[PDB]
């Protein structure tokens, strides 16, 4: 009837299968194990069937946010007003500990090609664009050898697939910056300006990539659909608890044993994940000084709560943390998490595009204070200050990268006050 | 450095000699062939990495050339080199050193592999050989953290480097052939290096699950 | 007739479509506060000052960019927005310089005048400011560049009103700078705009210099007669001398611009 | 043609080149649909 341990994933239910590049990525490989099989029934059930299907499955965002697909793909179902329609798939993979997407755009790019094929259908788009970054470049040209493959065989552009669709695939190379996985910073960094993003009240599917209605997908979003539209709906919806649907792409990075990226069935329990597939973490489980979850945005959670705790969006967010990217750092007891937790933001500071206000000065304030807070260079009353900095940064910024760079402060002051004072407390008997 | 404020020198200025090769020339246009027609301003990105990948860097007499070749202003052009990171605005090396020092590769020991480099190469964080092959830098998130510390030397990865795996790349390097990427260690690309924890059976042959008709 | 009905705190007033919360503000007579934001450019919503809090909505919006909604109501003074505007002025005045009693932008700034309005009374900054160099862009503009916000509006500017697309920003973050990256001259008719503009001491004309403070000027309005056009301009006097020329509002002739040989 | 999940099947991008990516686009601009056009050259126009 229902499932209460959402863990121990078959091989069978597994979306990517050539996860680890042990079989053929190419065309004939791909198609022997199941891709590009009866795309052109899928088309020709129209777009409804195949959003009806996203809906059904449940599937949310796999970049972040966690959106649900099917809802936020059907804001393309409007009739045309002359102007194209685009979906824009976002490769850009920048967060911190995630490293996820880069697997299928190299070992299983004909699924993220048919993928796009299948979503653009289905938002009734005449091209897709792949905006990968400019630093993958051998999976760039591993996914444009598909790209090539999969229009060679007919299965892309004039009659797609048999279906009468016209359809184009386009690779558009990032140039070296985090802030372009951000929709709309991604948008405009297509259309060769800076990757800053836009205010959201128009939204991109009004007003996109050369201010036409677009869809904006993290790779295993779009990858998964023909699973998803080819397999039931249904059958993806058995997996995970409510809401929170499906399987996920885990990636177990940090102190570990053996990090590695995974398929593990979704509200999996992060010691299973850890454990079975990650081989725990070195020294065993009494190690464990932190864990980050779902990559670097998402704050830390300590050793109690990552004891008991599920990988999904509503588990996470009951844990005061997120679910993120599926993006898992554990850090074991040799660690100095106030110099891990400077570090991010060290790298949210370098990676801020500058456009407004909190961001560009807040967060470089933040590195300025997290700095100090390693050497122990401060008082405690500054803690206090810290967060509301954080605070004031949050809710006040653009895009989400203020609010990615204010979570990680916030989720360190929340559980390892203490080790900051202690560090205070050292600096004030040191240099008196 | 790091500077946001162009100044000619007697090597950078609008009259240093850059202009692209017949090919390179073909394959802009492929590239702008790839955006709606009044919207060739999309291809600068695509167009500038061009230009450092025949020159090797971008002068700003490049950005000029870009400029021209698109009609966009050559300020529009300047603020997309400014803003991306991998955009070379001043020569490098003729193999590029990029460590990731963030946090989950800083927890697999990165600096052990920042210390090598730095003493094999004889130089710091920032700077280029004498002999003008290396140059070395230290660069956020690569998007390989699975890997324990990795390198992009130009285009390629190289993953899960020892303090040790990083000197033969360097050495090989010097001695003109180029290493084969990836992680340097036992496993292959990403999987669990003790075993397959995931995928250990024959795939599903084309239509398994199917519902219907699809 | 198709006017929809929005609340700007309980107030009712009918407004266009399209009409963002800070004119829907502006309409009963209260000005949100602003940096980036222009009419008569377009809109940017960088600086964030202006975020404002809808009754009912859990997260503050940019004002001069977000449209209104039906039945939404604007709490132009709940604490919510008034904690925005004081987050969003300390981190204005974080790296800005302590230049008031050098820089010529004191007594008419809008910086000090929004900081005194809607900011709060002190520092919790316990750091090193930035500092960017000084950029050379003609005889007209000194750019003392380590005061600019980052408003855009220069930029803004240049690009739609003066049609010249010399005006921009390099890098990103906190080291990201307003400017023309090369050495050039911002020349243009219209140029000495940018200096009524911009809200800070970062552009500032160079004939006027040191030699006035807003206070003591005299304001005498009256018409240009370098040409035709007849554009409408405030004529700054102290102690019986022509001080300087800045430009008077008329929408009909010149909109709050003049060029370059009248001001 | 048995299962072979003991070998790597990703080597072709050790003999990638600088310019594998552009001509690759290159040799795709073949078979592309026409774009739209917006009816002017630039937004400059
Ligand atoms: C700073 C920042 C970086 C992001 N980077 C990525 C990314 O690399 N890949 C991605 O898929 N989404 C990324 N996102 C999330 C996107 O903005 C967007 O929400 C998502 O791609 C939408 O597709 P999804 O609903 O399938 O995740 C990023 C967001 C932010 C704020
Ligand atoms: S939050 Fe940061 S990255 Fe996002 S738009 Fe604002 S300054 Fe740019
Ligand atoms: S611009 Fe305003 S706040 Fe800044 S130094 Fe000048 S007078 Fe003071
Ligand atoms: S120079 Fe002045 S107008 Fe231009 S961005 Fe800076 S503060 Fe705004
Ligand atoms: S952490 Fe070094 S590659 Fe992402
Ligand atoms: S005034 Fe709306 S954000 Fe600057
Ligand atoms: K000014």
């Amino acid at each position: 009837p229902k499932k209460t341990s959402f863990g121990s994933l078959k091989d069978e239910d597994r979306i990517f299968t050539n996860l680890y590049g042990r079989h053929d990525w190419r065309l004939k490989g791909a198609q022997s194990r199941g891709d590009w099989y009866k795309t052109k029934e899928i088309l020709l059930k129209g777009p409804d069937w195949i959003l009806g299907e996203v809906k059904t499955s449940g599937l949310r965002g796999r970049g972040g946010a966690g959106f649900p697909t099917g809802l936020k793909w059907s804001f393309m179902n409007k009739p045309s007003d002359g102007r194209p329609k685009y979906l824009v798939v976002n490769a850009d993979e920048g967060e911190p500990g995630t490293c996820k997407d880069r697997e299928i755009i190299r070992h299983d790019p004909h699924k993220l090609v048919e993928g796009c094929l299948v979503g653009g259908r289905a938002m009734g788009a005449r091209a897709a664009y792949i905006y990968i970054r400019g630093e993958f470049y051998n999976e760039a040209s591993n996914l444009q050898v598909a790209i090539r493959e999969a229009y060679e065989a007919g299965l892309i552009g004039k009659n797609a697939c048999g279906s009468g669709y016209d359809f184009d695939v386009f690779v558009v190379r990032g140039a070296g910056a985090y802030i372009c996985g951000e929709e709309t910073a991604l948008i405009e960094s297509i259309e060769g300006k800076q990757g800053k993003p836009r205010l959201k009240p128009p939204f991109p599917a009004d007003v996109g990539v050369f201010g036409c209605p677009t869809t904006v997908a993290n790779v295993e979003t779009v990858a998964v659909s023909p699973t998803i539209c080819r397999r039931g709906g249904a059958w993806f919806a058995s997996f995970g608890r409510e809401r929170n649907s499906g399987t996920k792409l885990f990636n177990i990075s940090g102190h570990v044993n053996h990090p590695c990226t995974v398929e593990e069935e979704m509200s999996v329990p992060l010691k299973e994940l850890i454990e079975k597939h990650a081989g725990g973490v070195i020294g065993g489980w009494d190690n464990l000084l932190a864990v980050i979850p779902g990559g670097s945005s998402t704050p830390l959670i300590p050793k109690s709560v990552c004891e008991t705790v599920l990988m999904d969006f509503d588990a996470l967010v009951q844990a005061q943390t997120g679910l993120g990217t599926a993006a898992v750092i554990v850090m074991d007891r040799s660690t100095d998490i106030v110099k891990a937790i400077a570090r991010l933001i060290e790298f949210y500071k370098h990676e801020s595009c500058g456009q407004c206000t909190p961001c560009r000065e807040g967060v470089d304030w933040m590195n300025k204070v997290m700095a100090r807070f390693v050497k122990g260079d401060a008082r405690p009353a500054e803690i206090d200050s810290l967060w509301e900095i954080s605070k004031q940064i949050e809710g006040h910024t653009i895009c989400a990268l203020g609010d990615g760079a204010a979570w990680p402060v916030q989720g360190l002051i929340r559980h390892f006050r203490p080790e900051l004072e202690e560090r205070m407390q050292q600096f004030a008997l040191q240099h008196q | 450095g790091a500077l946001f404020v162009h100044r000619d020198t007697p090597e950078n200025n609008p009259d240093t000699p850059f202009d692209f090769t017949p090919e390179n020339y073909k394959r802009i246009e492929a590239i702008v062939k790839n955006y709606p027609e009044g919207h060739k301003a999309a291809a600068v990105l695509p167009v500038l990495d061009l230009a450092q990948r025949q020159n090797g860097w971008l002068p700003i007499s490049a950005m000029n050339k870009v400029a021209e070749i698109l009609q966009v202003p050559p300020m529009r052009v300047y603020e997309v080199a400014t803003f991306y990171t991998m955009y070379n605005r001043k020569p490098v090396g003729k193999y590029h050193i990029q460590v990731c020092t963030t946090t989950p590769c800083m927890l697999r020991n990165s600096d052990s592999i920042l210390e090598a480099i730095q003493k094999k190469l004889g130089i710091k964080v920032g700077e280029t050989t004498p002999d003008k092959l290396f140059t070395l830098i230290e660069v956020e998130c690569l998007g390989a953290c699975v890997n324990a510390p990795m390198v992009q030397i130009n285009d390629n990865y190289y993953e899960d480097l020892t303090p040790k795996d990083i000197e033969e790349i360097i050495d090989e390097l010097k001695a003109g052939k180029i290493p084969k990427p990836g992680p340097r260690s036992g496993r292959f690309s990403c999987e669990p290096a003790g075993g397959l924890t995931s995928l250990t059976e024959p795939p599903k042959g084309p239509g398994f699950g199917v519902q219907a008709g699809l | 007739s198709n006017l929809i009905e929005v609340f700007v705190d309980g107030q009712s007033v009918m407004v266009e479509p399209g009409t963002t919360v800070l004119q829907a503000c502006e309409k009963v007579g209260m000005q949100i506060p602003r940096f980036c934001y222009h009419e008569r450019l377009s809109v940017a919503g960088n600086c964030r000052m202006c975020l404002v809090e809808i009754e009912k909505a859990p997260k503050v919006v940019a004002a001069c960019a977000m449209p209104v909604m039906k039945g939404w109501n604007i709490l132009t003074n709940s604490e919510k927005s008034k904690k925005a505007r004081e987050g969003v002025m300390e981190f204005l005045l974080a790296n800005h310089p302590l230049d008031c009693p050098i820089c010529d932008q004191g007594g008419e700034c809008d910086l000090q005048d929004q900081s005194m309005m809607f900011g709060s009374d002190r520092s919790r900054f316990l750091e090193g400011k930035r500092a960017v160099e000084d950029k050379n862009i003609g005889p007209l503009v000194k750019t003392i560049m380590t005061r600019c916000i980052q408003c855009t509006r220069c930029i803004r500017f240049a690009s739609e009103i003066a049609g010249v697309d010399d005006l921009g920003t390099t890098g990103r973050g906190n080291d990201m700078q307003v400017g023309t990256y090369i050495e050039k001259m911002f020349m243009s008719e219209l140029s000495g705009n940018i200096i009524d503009i911009c809200p800070v001491g970062a552009l500032t004309s160079k004939p006027y210099a040191f030699t006035a403070r807003p206070w003591e000027t005299r304001k005498t309005e009256s018409i240009d007669v370098m040409d035709a056009v007849g554009s409408n301009i405030v004529v700054s006097t102290r102690t019986g001398e022509v001080m300087r020329i800045l430009p008077r509002m008329h929408e009909d002739i010149n909109e709050e611009w003049i060029s370059d040989k009248t001001r | 043609e048995p299962f072979d999940n003991s070998t790597y099947r990703n080597l072709q991008h050790h003999e990638y080149s600088t310019y594998t990516f552009l001509d690759l686009n290159v040799e795709l601009s073949k078979f592309r649909m026409p774009q739209p056009s917006s009816g002017r050259q630039s937004p400059r126009h």
